[PDB]
RNA sequence: AUGGAGAGUUUGAUCCUGGCUCAGGAUGAACGCUGGCGGCGUGCCUAAUACAUGCAAGUCGAGCGAACGGACUGAUGUUAGCGGCGGACGGGUGAGUAACACGUGGAUAACCUACCUAUAAGACUGGGAUAACUUCGGGAAACCGGAGCUAAUACCGGAUAAUAUUUUGACGCAUGGUUCAAAAGUGAAAGACGGCUGUCACUUAUAGAUGGAUCCGCGCUGCAUUAGCUAGUUGGUAAGGUAACGGCUUACCAAGGCAACGAUGCAUAGCCGACCUGAGAGGGUGAUCGGCCACACUGGAACUGAGACACGGUCCAGACUCCUACGGGAGGCAGCAGUAGGGAAUCUUCCGCAAUGGGCGAAAGCCUGACGGAGCAACGCCGCGUGAGUGAUGAAGGUCUUCGGAUCGUAAAACUCUGUUAUUAGGGAAGAACAUAUGUGUAAGUAACUGUGCACAUCUUGACGGUACCUAAUCAGAAAGCCACGGCUAACUACGUGCCAGCAGCCGCGGUAAUACGUAGGUGGCAAGCGUUAUCCGGAAUUAUUGGGCGUAAAGCGCGCGUAGGCGGUUUUUUAAGUCUGAUGUGAAAGCCCACGGCUCAACCGUGGAGGGUCAUUGGAAACUGGAA
C-alpha cells in the first residue's frame, strides 16, 4: 500500500497457532481456572487402552491410549514400541509429537517413564523407547 | 512475633500518644477560644491570642505539628486580630 | 548519613573494590553516588590502591565519613593529611 | 531556570478564566518515517478571559491551578 | 565492505502462485540412555497455597534508679526496669497496577529532610511524678487493678533568644529579594575527664550534602463484533486542611470537561537497563545482577516517629489454625533453612562475622540467615582427562562373500613410555587492612594539662582451611556413551518379518530379495555428554519501510457528490518548524564490541575506550519541505 495507507493501518502479521494444545495449559485446583504454563511433558491417566485403525493409505493395527492429563483435558496419544504393560488406570508421561496416520492422535506416551515400561528386546535406540544398557 | 523492642516500643507509644493528645487538645481549645473573641471582639482577644500562639509554637517545637502547620494558624489569627 | 565505603566486584575468593561516596542506607552493590576509586587487595604482594583527588576531598568537606579501611585507604595516599591541613 | 512555552490556538472559551488552546505538533512514524501531524490541547489560565475562539496565543506552564490546567496565557497576538 | 546459502512437496510431464515441512541459534528447561574431574555461574517459572521446628534486630551501666547480683570497699555483669537511638535500613515476592507505574528530558518564584558537615549564638532558673522495688488482691493462662516509696540526658512551669509569624516603609502571572521599625510568642543536659578546661550530649538559626514529595513534554499491550463517556464531573468564587499546589474536601454559582489523533469498557501485564534471535531493518522476552514501583493471611484505620499509615509494631472486622476452668486468650516463612500440597520440574532444618556493608556504643565489643563461605543437582559455559611411541591394513573371532577373499585394523597382543588424573605422605599462600591499645612528634585550641585531628611504627586476628597449590613414590592401571546411515543430510550390507509387527519432520516405507521396520557387523556425527519434547527468532521477501501484490492464481468498492485527512504548478523576498552542521548537560553502574592486564589457558574477573536519544539548551547554513508577503 502507500506510506499513508501504512500509517493508518500498520501491517498485521498472522497469528502462530501451535500444535499440542494440550501441553500449553495448566490448571488451578485453588481458584477451579486454567492456565497458561507452556510445559515439555504432561502427566495424566489412562482412562481407556486399545488400538486404531490407520489412515487409508496405510494398514497396520496401531496402539493408542485415552489419556486425561493434569489438567481437566482429555487427549488421545500414541504408545511407541512393541510391547505395551498399560491398562486403564495407569499413570503415564506424555509428550509432544502427533501421528499423521491416526486422526485425532497429536500426543506421544513417553516409555521408560513413571508406570510405563520400555521396550523389551531394544538393543540399538534406547533413549528413545526406553529400555536400559543391557549388561 | 514479639521482637524485645516491639513489646516496650508499644508502651513508650501509649505513653507518648497520652502526653501528645493532651497537649493538642490544650492548644486547639486555646486556638478555638482565641479566634471566638476575635470575632466578637471581646476585651480579652489580645492576651487569649497571645494564649494561642505560644500554646500553638509549643507544639511545633514537640513535632505534634509541622512548623509549616503552626505559621498557618498563626497568621490566620493575627491577621483577624 | 553520607558514606565513603568499599563495594566488592569480586568473583569466589577474589574479590575487587571500588571506593565509592554512597547513602549508609544504600545496599552495598547497590544505588551509590560517586565512584572515587579503585581497591585491589589480592594483588601482587601491596594492595594496590587508586583514589582520585578533587572529589574525594569534596566529599570529605561535605561531610562524607570514611570506613574503616577507606580510612587507611585514604592515609596511604595522605588524603586524610591534606584533609587535616585546611583546618 | 526556564518553564516550558507552547504556541497554540484557541479551541474553547467557554468557561471564565480558563481557555483550551490546541497545540499541534508533528511526530514521525518509527518504521515507516512519515511525519503525522497529531495535536494536543492544553487548558490555561487567564484572570481577564480576553483570549476569544479561534486566536492564537502564547501558553507558559506553572504551578497547578485546579484538577487540569496547568499553564497560563503569556500573550495574544491574533483577532480573528 | 567483515555482512545475507537453501532443500523437499500440488502434475502424465512443465512454468508460475501458494501453503506445509526440514536443515541454524537459544532456554531458570523437563524427560530417556549414559556419566570421570575441576573452575566460574545457576537452581519452585506452578499454589501471592498452608505451614511443624530452629535462627533472620538489637544496642548503650561513660544517660540512671535498683530486691539489684556479686570479685575484693565492693572490678564486673542486666539478672529485670526507665530513658536514647535503631526497629521505615538490610532481606523477600510480583499479587495488584495500562498508571506520570516505569524510561528519558525538564520544572517547583507550590515543597519536606533525623543522623552527617560547617558557621554562629547559647545551654539560665524552679517544680511535680513514675517505672524498677515492696505489699495486697483478682484471673485457668494472657495478663489486670489497688496502696507505699525512688532516680534520671524521663516529664512539666517561668527567664532569654533568631532570617520564625503580624503590621510597617524602602518578575516569568501567582512575584521573588534584603534592609527597615514596632508587636506577640518559640529552648536546652548532662555524662565521663584533666588542671578553669578538654571530649561528646543538647537547643536555636542558617547553609551544604543526603534522602524523599509534586507537576509537566515525549515514549510505553490487544480488542471498534468496546462508541459516546463524566457529573467533583469541568471551570470559578469563598472556606477548610496539606510539608506543599491543586475539586484535595465542603458550600454556592455557571454548564461545563474528554472522545475515531480511539473517551469509556473488557482482557492481559510489574516497568527499565538488559537478554535471545536476525546481515540489517526488525521480531520475541523481562530468570540470576543493578535502578524504580507495589505488596506482607484478606480488608479498613490511625499512634509513635525526621521519615510508616509499618514483613519478624498497634486497634477493628473477616477466613482459617491452636489453648481454655467457656469467661476468655494466641498466631501469620512472598526473611534463611526446612515440611506438606500442586507440578514435568528447581537444593542443606550447614559454618562464621575472618573480609565488605549496616545498627548501637567513646571504644573494647554485641547483633547481622545482609554478606563471606561450605552441602546437593552435567542445569549451563569453559578447561583437562579416560592414555602414548614402535608395532603385520595376517593371529583368534564377528560380519559378509562372487568362496578366491574382504572388513573391523596398527585396532590387538607384543615390547618400551608417561602420571594430566588417581592413591598416600610431607610442606602449604594470598585474601590481613584494621579498629583498639601502645609509644613517638605535629596542628588547632590552650593559663596549662588532659583530650581531638593528622603523621609514623609496634602488638595483635582466617569460617573457608591444613582448603587452593607444590614436592616425592606408584599404577596404564579406576575413568564412553548417545544418536544417525533412502532424499533433504555425513555414514550400507546381511539376516528375521511379510501392508503384520512396526517406522515416520515432510516426501513416505512395510504385501517372501526394506541401504525406510527389529537385530548383527560396518560406517558417520558428536562426546561427559547424546537425543526427544516444550517455547522464541531465523530460514519466511509467508505483512514486503528496507523488501510483495490486485486482467485470468487472493485481491479495484456497482457508480457518483463529497467532509476530515494525505499530497500539490513557476518566480522573488523573508523566517527557520522540519532538514543539516557544531558546542554544552545528560542518556547510572553492571551488560554488547574493541584493547589491555590477572587467574598455568579458557570460562571468569578488573581497567580503558567505544557505542547507545524522534533527548534538552544554545550558535551557524538556507537548497528542499513547512510559515508569512
Amino acid at each position: 500500500p502507500t506510506i499513508n495507507q501504512l500509517v493508518r493501518k500498520p501491517r498485521q502479521s498472522k497469528i502462530k497457532k501451535s500444535d499440542s494444545p494440550a501441553l500449553n495449559k495448566g490448571f488451578n485446583s485453588k481458584k477451579k481456572k486454567f492456565t497458561d504454563l507452556n510445559s515439555p511433558q504432561k502427566r495424566g491417566v489412562c482412562t481407556r487402552v486399545g488400538t486404531m485403525t490407520p489412515k487409508k493409505p496405510n494398514s497396520a493395527l496401531r496402539k493408542y491410549a485415552r489419556v486425561r492429563l493434569s489438567n481437566n483435558i482429555e487427549i488421545n496419544a500414541y504408545i511407541p514400541g512393541i510391547g505395551h504393560n498399560l491398562q486403564e488406570h495407569s499413570v503415564v508421561l506424555v509428550r509432544g509429537g502427533r501421528v499423521k496416520d491416526l486422526p485425532g492422535v497429536r500426543y506421544h506416551i513417553v516409555r521408560g517413564a513413571l508406570d510405563t515400561s520400555g521396550v523389551d528386546g531394544r538393543r540399538q535406540g534406547r533413549s528413545l523407547y526406553g529400555t536400559k544398557k543391557p549388561k | 512475633a514479639n521482637i524485645k523492642s516491639a513489646i516496650k516500643r508499644v508502651k513508650t507509644t501509649e505513653k507518648a500518644e497520652a502526653r501528645n493528645i493532651s497537649q493538642k487538645s490544650a492548644m486547639r481549645t486555646a486556638v478555638k477560644n482565641a479566634k471566638t473573641a476575635v470575632s466578637n471582639n471581646a476585651d480579652n482577644k489580645n492576651e487569649l491570642v497571645s494564649l494561642a500562639v505560644k500554646l500553638v509554637d509549643k507544639a511545633a517545637q514537640s513535632n505534634l505539628i509541622h512548623s509549616n502547620k503552626a505559621d498557618r494558624i498563626k497568621s490566620q489569627l493575627m491577621t483577624a486580630n | 548519613a553520607v558514606k565513603i565505603r568499599l563495594t566488592r566486584l569480586g568473583s569466589k575468593r577474589n574479590p575487587f573494590y571500588r571506593i565509592v561516596v554512597a547513602d549508609a542506607r544504600s545496599p552495598r552493590d547497590g544505588r551509590i553516588i560517586e565512584q572515587i576509586g579503585t581497591y585491589n587487595p589480592t594483588s601482587a604482594n601491596a594492595p594496590e590502591i587508586k583514589v582520585d583527588e578533587a572529589l574525594a576531598l569534596k566529599w570529605l568537606n561535605d561531610g562524607a565519613k570514611p570506613t574503616d579501611t577507606v580510612h587507611n585507604i585514604l592515609s596511604k595516599e595522605g588524603i586524610m593529611k591534606k584533609f587535616d591541613e585546611q583546618k | 531556570n526556564d518553564r516550558k512555552v507552547y504556541v497554540g490556538k484557541v479551541v474553547s472559551d467557554k468557561m471564565d478564566k480558563t481557555i483550551t488552546v490546541l497545540v499541534e505538533t508533528y511526530k514521525t512514524h518509527k518504521l515507516y518515517g512519515k511525519r503525522v501531524k497529531y495535536s494536543k490541547k492544553y487548558k490555561t489560565h487567564d484572570e481577564n478571559n480576553s483570549a476569544k475562539l479561534g486566536d492564537i496565543v502564547k501558553i507558559q506552564e506553572t504551578r497547578p491551578l485546579s484538577a487540569t490546567k496547568r499553564f497560563r496565557l503569556v500573550e495574544i497576538v491574533e483577532e480573528s
